[PDB]
RNA sequence: GUAUAAGCAAUUAUACAGCGAAACUGCGAAUGGCUCAUUAAAUCAGUUAUCGUUUAUUUGAUAGUACCUUACUACAUGGAUAACCGUGGUAAUUCUAGAGCUAAUACAUGCUGAAAAUCCCGACUUCGGAAGGGAUGUAUUUAUUAGAUUAAAAACCAAUGCCCUUCGGGGCGGUGAUUCAUAAUAACUUCUCGAAUCGCACGGCCUUGGCCGGCGAUGGUUCAUUCAAAUUUCUGCCCUAUCAACUUUCGACGGCUGGGUAUUGGCCAGCCGUGGUGACAACGGGUAAGGGUUAGGGCUCGGAGAAGGAGCCUGAGAAACGGCUACUACAUCCAAGGAAGGGCAGGCGCGCAAAUUACCCAAUCCCGACACGGGGAGGUAGUGACAA
């Protein structure tokens, strides 16, 4: 493995930290300004930017290294049955570990360039709720 | 799993690679020198 | 070249050239907010029959296009320039009707001088030099300094300087230039932000319209002060 | 040029040695004019170096072709890219044996040449020409690229090089066809300047009239003049001088040269840069004459040559400028501040200590953006060294203010060893006079400075007289203003200001009623309005004792747990309405401290008491409060229902403030 | 063969797809340069736009920053010491991008005696971390590859120093 | 742009002058349209984004970069070839060999009149206009710094003041965001650009030996703009559970590091972690492959191959199928040594049958050095008892 580094500062000089907002009204977690872990697909470490569609939802598995999936529940209008339905989507999204991640929570994120084949989302911001599993639904 | 890309040998029969070259049998030597010859290698 | 009916619709063919129709050379102004030179001389003022005619028109220096002589027949011309012809000495400009079509307006040299255009954005050029672009891709090194997006400019069309400018403004009339809501001259009464892309403005006509359109689509004439000639 | 090169070199290959052979593909490389840059770095650092065997046979050749190469203006470029670096990468690659053939080939007709003898100045030498003034520049730029890319290693050839540049200098500064000259003469003075600090034991005493005749015939009667937009070559010059300890005696040979170099700091228009050079230049005379044994060979002679008799217009110099303008940059300020402070343990006399003294005591009372509290620090030593000087006992006028100054940094600071400092000059104003009320002042501070056990020592035993009494106050304020060690500090401060004003209302004499009084406004009121919004409850309290040991105390001065507390505050509110109150105290004291009672039926009957208050203070302070108010609507999304609810309560009090004005 | 499309693969439900399309001039991906230590061999490659990358197989010199002092120089390149991908690029001597690798410390030293005097590896503001000095001492320093030689023509980079310079060699360690 | 055609046509000041075949040079052919195993939200549609990318042409701005040891110097820059002229070989058309030329806006180098040039500062000042101080492009790649009032930021914020007063009053770059745009230092490139071109008018200063001078064409770095192309976000396919497990069987999901790409990306290579989808219908199977314009109908838009695999070449744009190479398979000429080449349309498809092998770019449109040259879209005409 290799010295992971923030790109373009000069750390070892004999005479800091490189933290972006993100903007879009959103604050800069404690653990982002300060916290000593490095990733450059990090929207306030790395240089990815967030930009275009913003979107919710649900995590199912929060287990995985630094991506979470995201059970999106609709309601589709089937015209034979002139009636709603329920459907249900998975997201991925890169995670910083700048937040506190719980399970069942409602996480907000948001669109950046392509990191993975799945990966086009980034977290911002978490929601900490008391949500269950697979067997809990709500549109969100 | 960790083996995916040839890291574990698949051993599967290849469809074209089946009948490539025929058996050549060139060896000068008539095969009761031989065996007896590795024998009597550095142990023996 | 396209279809009469893939033609838009707003640079008017009748039943009469053809089934197919000229499509607008590369230039300043786009492909579909676009009037080129032949539709606009033998199509819309009909001071030509043919193409060949139009062609013998263009190539000789009759026809000025922005105060320059242009000669390619198919050069784009879309909104606000002034075409200059010295020996019916007429100047015309394009501007829109309320129904969303290309319009067009006789004047002489005294409007005819300057050139309203928006302004599309202000930047650092290279020399460490701030520089501006407007909707014709006309870039003006070295502007005033408060000149920013989506202003208008009169430009000086014989140097090519800036002279004046109009700032977007809340209770300021304006034009709109496309969407579902084209052409329809009225007063900036607000204007919505929407962060993360598609900002809004709320717009209403003189006799009290209200309707909502795009930042990009609208364009800025005048507070009242109607700078060029909207016909009467 | 390259085709005459070519053919030259085809020629030293006609000439058949065993040197050359193994060398002969890397040296036609050299002129092909694609591969040169590539060329030079597979001859040095590569696999095939240059065998030092026949090192001896190569390198006459290889430098001649180089120094070809470097010459030749067809395929280099502009700027420095074109043909600076490369006559860079050609020497700095280049050794420092192989250097001294590369300068002599380098210098045709200034190889054997002598500028000075047993006597000054060869004359018969400068009154004639050997080069073109086209062939000098090259000449010069090339030992510059020399010298710059050296170093040290110029110590075996000392003895050509300052001969040529002092030759094309001294030519230069007889020739003022200006271009050439002008940028010969500023180029040599940029590689001697160089030359200085490369050559430290080389022996610069057989010269002098040179370096007269390079400074003082053009320029000093007309430098400050010159020198106000910015820094030049012969500063660049001086500088280095400054800075190295045997050069330091140039500049004692012509005795105008430091009152030029001070006028220049006296010139005001200039921009800064200038000014903070020859700062920067005396700034190393002195610490020269400062050093130990290596700088005492001259530190004798810029002692009693240099400074001693320009003092004066030293101090008056640095007087004007610190007076003169309305804008002072904060380098000039920290650097010329910092000159003084190590200007001051070098003068034993002087002729304007007094200026100087209220020089220092107007940069103190000056403001903070102005002025840095580490400069104030460093003004702060300036007054520790100038204070010993025998001046107050005349002029006392200004020893009473410089004392009201002393007093008045003590609860502005808030470092140790700068309070440490601070007894100090204190303690040597107190050697100065009155005397044993100050040296009591002085034991007392001492032992605030020094250490718990010691701190509570001194506490109590100020607690066992108007210039006594003030700088007392001032550091009681400032620990007031600590919040907690133990707690015990800001208990002990309270109540030796409950002594204070107890001696103050012991003393109600009428010339004194003046004196005393307008002090316990001044000094003691605004302390307490500004330490109403301390965040720390123990020093809330404290306050809140030392104010109502005032209220108890005091009255006949014009100016002046949950069910006690809100039972206190029903009876504040029944006391305000009974008599409505003073307006700046209304705003200033109780207002901050409810604001704190919210914000850490508390609630409630806080706003009941700010919601009486609200009608008795004045409405041009209601209309910046409502602002503030309206600030923490905005910036405080924590507690909006309580926010609220005080709004509501203050715009109640504002119809009934209508209703009543109407 | 060798292309840059994702129709070969499955998609992210776990199902391959036929998705039969051929392959097209914007999915071409040309074949690797293993960029080695000799002499100047560099082919220039013309791309979209008509623009030039520069394709270098057989690299000697670069020159490397020694920046915390303000200077970088031209040096040779001696041999790769590790690669943190691969180690095949270690044992053939590969010049990748991220890769640690010895280069020569003669115009650095040079500069150093030159710009403040104080001879090294043989007042105050000339110091050495003691380290990068046994690095002088050894005469060859541990660089650090930051251009992409392959689609640049050129191995440039800056020294490590400091806190990457002992991460590095606790690595070479290791 | 290049004319000495031994090409035509001439005279009143002879290098050239007008017309100008041949040839060199620049542009063009990402299609007009053909065939047939198909593509089942992957294409496609709406709807986003490029702060993740390339763009010939268009039109608009655009480039301060001299000196720096050749001086006892340099100062109308080089060499190739084609066309052409001749001598030929072979059965075999430029399949070509030998010999002799000559041009460029083709390819290529490219210190100089001069003691100055050009940028930033400016003291002193009579608007005087300036003594004298610093300094010397661009493209690539990398490291670093600045990307903006102070960071002892202990500031500015409590102007809730302070002073005067007549008590009325007076005074104290852009973005939502970026390491973006941009500027600079250090170097680096077997690295580019910074006009040795052509036409037309030909005017001021008078050293009558020139110094200056205008309008365009061609070309050039960077940023636009246009025309595009490439990905990319949410939703929307028809049916089916005699399809309940599927992916990891070309890596299946990540994250780190690089490679390659114009750029992002398991896209690919090394290291490890345990995944990903699915009864809310994955996966498999069936093959029968619409959107917008809203009285209405109408109108508009909508994969694989060039005898078969495999590899390569040009260009801004192709994996052109235009060319090449090898293998495979047909097939042609020959003097038997050799040499060039791979389509549709039409008729017959019983021995008995039924719509022209028509004319033009004249309109609308397109491509070029370009008003003229070139276009298998388009329009004009002919047949017709199938009807009407």
């Amino acid at each position: 493995r290799a010295f992971l580094k923030q790109p373009h500062i000069f750390l070892n000089s004999k005479v800091r930290r490189w933290y972006k907002d993100v903007g879009l009204g959103f604050k800069t977690p404690k653990t982002a300004i300060e916290g000593h872990y490095i990733d450059k697909k990090c929207p306030f470490t790395g240089m990815v930017s967030i930009r275009g569609r913003i979107l919710t939802g649900r995590v199912v598995s929060t287990k995985m290294h630094r991506t979470i999936i995201i059970r999106r529940e609709y309601l589709h209008y089937i015209p034979k049955y002139n009636r709603y339905e329920k459907r249900h989507k998975n997201l991925a999204a890169h995670v910083s570990p700048a937040f506190r991640v719980e399970e069942g929570d409602m996480v907000v994120v948001g669109q950046c360039r392509p990191l993975s084949k799945t990966v086009r989302f980034n977290v911002l911001r978490v929601l900490p709720r008391t949500g269950k599993s697979v067997k809990k639904f709500q549109k969100f | 799993r960790r083996a995916s890309k040839g890291r574990k040998l698949r051993y599967t029969v290849h469809e074209k690679l089946q009948n490539f070259m025929a058996p050549e049998d060139r060896r000068s030597w008539e095969e009761h020198a031989i065996d007896r010859l590795f024998g009597t290698l550095f142990g023996q | 070249h396209q279809k009469r009916l893939s033609a838009p619709s707003h640079w008017l063919l009748d039943k009469l050239s053809g089934a197919y129709a000229p499509r607008p050379s590369t230039g300043p102004h786009k492909l579909r907010d676009c009037m080129p030179l032949i539709v606009f001389v033998r199509n819309r003022l009909k001071y030509a029959l043919n193409y060949r005619e139009t062609k013998a028109i263009m190539m000789q220096r009759l026809v000025k296009v922005d105060g320059k002589v242009r000669t390619d027949i198919t050069y784009p011309a879309g909104f606000m320039d002034v075409i200059t012809i010295e020996k019916t000495g007429e100047n015309f400009r394009l501007i829109y009707d309320t129904k969303g079509r290309f319009t067009v307006h006789r004047i002489t040299d005294e409007e005819a001088k300057y050139k309203l255009g928006k302004v599309k954005r202000v930047q650092l050029g290279r020399g460490g030099v701030p520089f501006l672009v407007t909707h014709d891709a006309r870039t003006i090194r070295y502007p005033d300094p408060l000149i920013k997006v989506n202003d208008t400019v009169k430009i000086d069309l014989e140097t090519g300087k800036i002279t004046d400018f109009i700032k977007f403004d809340t209770g300021a009339l304006a034009m709109i230039t496309g969407g579902r809501n084209m052409g329809r001259v009225g007063v900036i009464t607000h204007r919505e932000r929407h962060d993360g892309g598609f900002g809004i403005v709320h717009l209403k006509d003189a006799l009290d319209n209200t309707f909502a359109t795009r930042e990009s689509n609208v364009f800025v004439i005048g507070s009242e002060k109607p700078w060029i000639s909207l016909p009467k | 040029d390259i085709e005459l090169q070519k053919l030259a070199l085809k020629a030293i290959l006609t000439w058949k040695s065993e040197g050359i052979k193994p060398y002969q593909e890397h040296l036609e490389y050299l002129l092909d004019e694609a591969r040169f840059k590539n060329e030079l770095t597979v001859l040095f650092q590569g696999d095939n170096k240059i065998l030092p065997e026949h090192r001896s046979e190569v390198i006459p050749v290889l430098l001649h072709l180089l120094y070809g190469r470097a010459i030749s203006r067809k395929g280099a470029a502009s700027g420095r890219h074109g043909l600076h670096a490369t006559r860079l990468a050609i020497i700095r690659q280049l050794d420092v044996e192989d250097m001294g053939s590369f300068l002599d080939i380098g210098l045709g007709p200034l190889r054997a040449i002598r500028v000075v003898d047993e006597q000054g100045v060869r004359e018969s030498v400068f009154a004639h020409e050997p080069l073109p003034p086209r062939k000098q520049v090259g000449l010069l730029n090339m030992l510059e690229a020399v010298i710059n890319e050296l170093g040290t290693s110029v110590e075996p050839y000392m003895d050509a090089l300052v001969n040529s540049v002092l030759y094309c200098l001294v030519n230069a500064c007889r020739k003022l066809n200006e271009s050439l000259y002008r940028v010969i003469r500023t180029t040599a003075l940029k590689s001697l300047s160089r030359l200085f600090q490369n050559a430290p034991d080389f022996n610069w005493v057989p010269y002098r009239e040179l370096m007269v005749k390079e400074i003082i015939s053009p320029r000093i009667e007309k430098l400050p003049v010159e020198s106000t937009q910015g820094v030049s070559a012969t500063w660049r010059l001086m500088a280095t001088w400054s800075s190295l300890p045997k050069a330091a005696p140039f500049l004692n040979v012509d005795k105008r040269i430091l009152p030029k170099i001070v006028e220049t700091l006296s010139i005001e228009k200039a921009k800064d840069e200038v000014k903070v050079f020859a700062l920067d230049i005396l700034k190393n005379l002195i610490n020269l004459a400062q050093a130990p044994e290596t700088e005492s060979q001259f530190n004798e002679l810029i002692k009693t040559e240099l400074l001693d008799p320009n003092t004066d217009l030293i101090l008056k110099t640095i007087g004007g400028v610190l007076h003169g303008q309305s804008d002072i940059g904060r380098e000039l300020l920290s650097s010329a501040v910092d000159t003084v402070v190590v200007f001051a343990p070098m003068i034993e006399v002087s002729s304007h200590i007094q200026d100087m003294l209220e020089i220092a005591t107007w940069l103190l009372n000056q403001p903070l953006r102005k002025v840095n509290p580490k400069v104030k620090g460093a003004i702060l030593l300036i007054l520790k060294r100038f204070i010993e000087l025998d001046d107050l006992q005349s002029n006392q006028e200004l020893q009473r203010k410089v004392y009201s100054t002393i007093s008045a940094l003590f609860g502005f600071f808030k470092d140790k060893q700068n309070r440490q400092t601070l007894a100090e000059v204190l303690d040597v104003f107190a050697r100065r006079e009155w005397a044993q009320e100050v040296s009591d002042i002085c034991r007392g501070l001492n032992s605030y400075v020094e250490d718990y056990n010691t701190r509570l020592a001194a506490f109590n035993s100020i607690t066992k007289t108007l210039d006594q009494w003030m700088p007392l106050v001032h550091n009681l304020l400032y620990f007031i203003q600590q919040p907690e060690e133990f707690g015990v500090l800001s208990s002990n401060s309270a109540d030796g200001l409950c002594k204070f004003i107890s001696a103050v209302e012991s003393v109600w004499a009428t010339p004194d009623q003046a004196a005393w009084i307008d002090v316990v406004a001044n000094i003691i009121l605004p302390a307490i309005y500004a330490g109403s919004r301390d965040p720390s409850e123990t020093v809330r309290r404290e306050i809140l004792r030392v104010f109502g040991f005032l209220v108890s105390h005091l009255p006949q001065w014009e100016l002046v747990a949950v069910s006690r507390q809100l039972q206190a505050l029903r009876v504040l509110e029944a006391a305000n309405d009974k008599r409505e109150f003073r307006s700046k105290h209304i705003s200033q004291f109780f207002i901050p401290l409810f604001e704190h009672f919210i914000f850490d039926g508390l609630s409630a009957q806080a706003t009941n008491t700010i919601a009486a208050l609200t009608l008795s203070l004045e409405w041009q302070q209601y209309r910046a409060i409502l602002r503030r108010f309206i600030s923490y609507v905005e910036s405080k999304p924590d507690w909006q229902k309580r926010v609220v609810r005080l709004l509501e309560k203050e715009v109640d009090a504002l119809r009934t403030a209508v209703a009543s004005k109407k | 063969g060798i292309s840059r499309d994702s129709r070969h693969k499955r998609s992210h439900t776990g199902a391959k797809r036929a998705f039969y399309r051929k392959k097209r001039a914007f999915e071409l991906g040309r074949q690797p340069a293993n960029t080695r230590i000799g002499p100047k061999r560099i082919h220039i490659v013309r791309t979209r736009g008509g623009n030039h990358k520069y394709r270098a197989l057989r690299l000697d010199s670069g020159n490397f920053a020694w920046g915390s002092e303000g200077c970088t120089r031209k040096t040779r390149i001696i041999g790769v010491v590790y690669h943190p991908s691969n180690n095949e690029l270690v044992r053939t001597n590969t010049l990748t991008k991220s890769a640690v690798v010895q280069i020569d410390a003669a115009p650095f030293r040079q500069w150093y005696e030159a710009h403040y005097g104080q001879p090294l590896g043989r007042a105050a503001h000339g110091k050495v971390d003691p380290a990068l000095e046994k690095q002088f001492e050894a005469g060859r320093l541990y660089a650090i590859i930051s251009s992409r030689p392959g689609q640049s023509g050129r191995a440039d980079g800056y020294i490590l120093e400091g806190e990457e310079l002992a991460f590095y060699q606790r690595k070479l360690h290791k």
